[PDB]
């Protein structure tokens, strides 16, 4: 269970490394998508449905747009699994 | 509706000469698919600079025009054959992908548009499909899209 | 030689109007990159249809620019400077992948084009890169292409 969260958020790791070209040691669930990431808005798009597909589940916008972090993009899809 | 005219087409598309290349839409399932085509002849401006003796429609070309067939399917998906509405969005072209060119299209092709729905949530569009000159592929393309307010 | 201007890229590209997209080479390091640029103007045709007051270069003609750059590169990198085997050849593109569009680009902007050679084994060439205004990044772009004869 502790270790199901550890494993996903391995995963969900992966994908934002590389879809914004980032080590995924720079992947923290402090990191900011734009701040520290360099991600721009084609970017955030794109990276909203990389993990869509990668973990099948689906993000309203009303919901998508007040993810900052990767830590809250984390716990978003640790609620809706 | 499933058919429609170049005079639709206007309503709706907001290119205008010479960057509108879709000529008349044949079928459209909402959500789904659509089948589109332009015809090509000796009588485009293009044909001038590419290339003189040797007329070949750019491949780029047959990607925006695809790019404009998908268009179409995601403004009627979402709001129908509504003009009106037309005027307060047009549509941005995010990313295109797995292009491939297999044929050279020429004068005298009818340019075929063929493209599914891959995904779409809400704004954002992502088509793919084939172009087509008498039932053979002369070109693939996957390219998302979004909507944006317009002028 | 490293920078090319129209007169030279007419010697090489086989476009013609309105469909040579490149302007000036300012860099040509042969089998690594080049980097070259088509000035936006509002005096293009292409700004009657795209959009009607709305001058937009349309991404499409962004890629088809960085794929004329990435030709001239290939085949200065194979013959260097020479029109009179480049009536003879023509380097055609056959794969266009990882478009990206990030800033619209308009008139009055310095469409800059930097592609570097990815791969090339055998007779398939690959380039990638980006294309830029004012230092920013407002598109990339990944192409194969094949040398062939006019």
């Amino acid at each position: 269970s502790m270790g199901y969260l550890m494993a996903l958020f391995e995963d969900i790791q992966a994908v934002i490394a590389e879809q914004l070209n980032v080590d995924a040691a720079q992947v923290t669930p402090e990191a900011e998508f734009v701040k520290d990431l360099g991600a721009d808005s084609l970017d955030v798009v794109e990276l909203i449905m990389a993990l869509e597909e990668k973990f099948g589940i689906e993000i309203p916008d009303e919901q998508a747009e007040k993810i900052v972090n990767v830590g809250d993009v984390v716990k978003y899809i640790e609620d809706n699994k | 509706q499933s058919q429609f005219f170049i005079e639709h087409i206007l309503q709706i598309l907001p290119h205008r000469y010479p960057m509108l290349l879709v000529d008349r839409i044949t079928e459209l399932q909402a959500n789904q698919k659509i089948v589109a085509y332009k015809n090509i002849t000796f009588n485009e401006d293009v044909f001038n600079g590419h290339f003189p003796n040797k007329p070949i429609f750019p491949g780029v070309l047959i990607v925006e025009g695809m790019a404009q067939s998908g268009g179409f399917l995601a403004f009627t998906s979402l709001w129908g054959f509504d003009p009106e509405i037309a005027k307060t969005k047009i549509v941005y072209f995010m990313t295109i992908d797995k292009v491939k060119f297999r044929i050279p299209v020429t004068p005298g092709d009818r340019l075929e548009y063929h493209l599914e729905v891959l995904k779409h949530k809400g704004m954002i569009w992502q088509v793919g499909g084939t172009a087509q000159v008498d039932g053979k592929v002369v070109a693939e393309a996957e390219l998302k899209a979004m909507i944006a307010e317009r002028e």
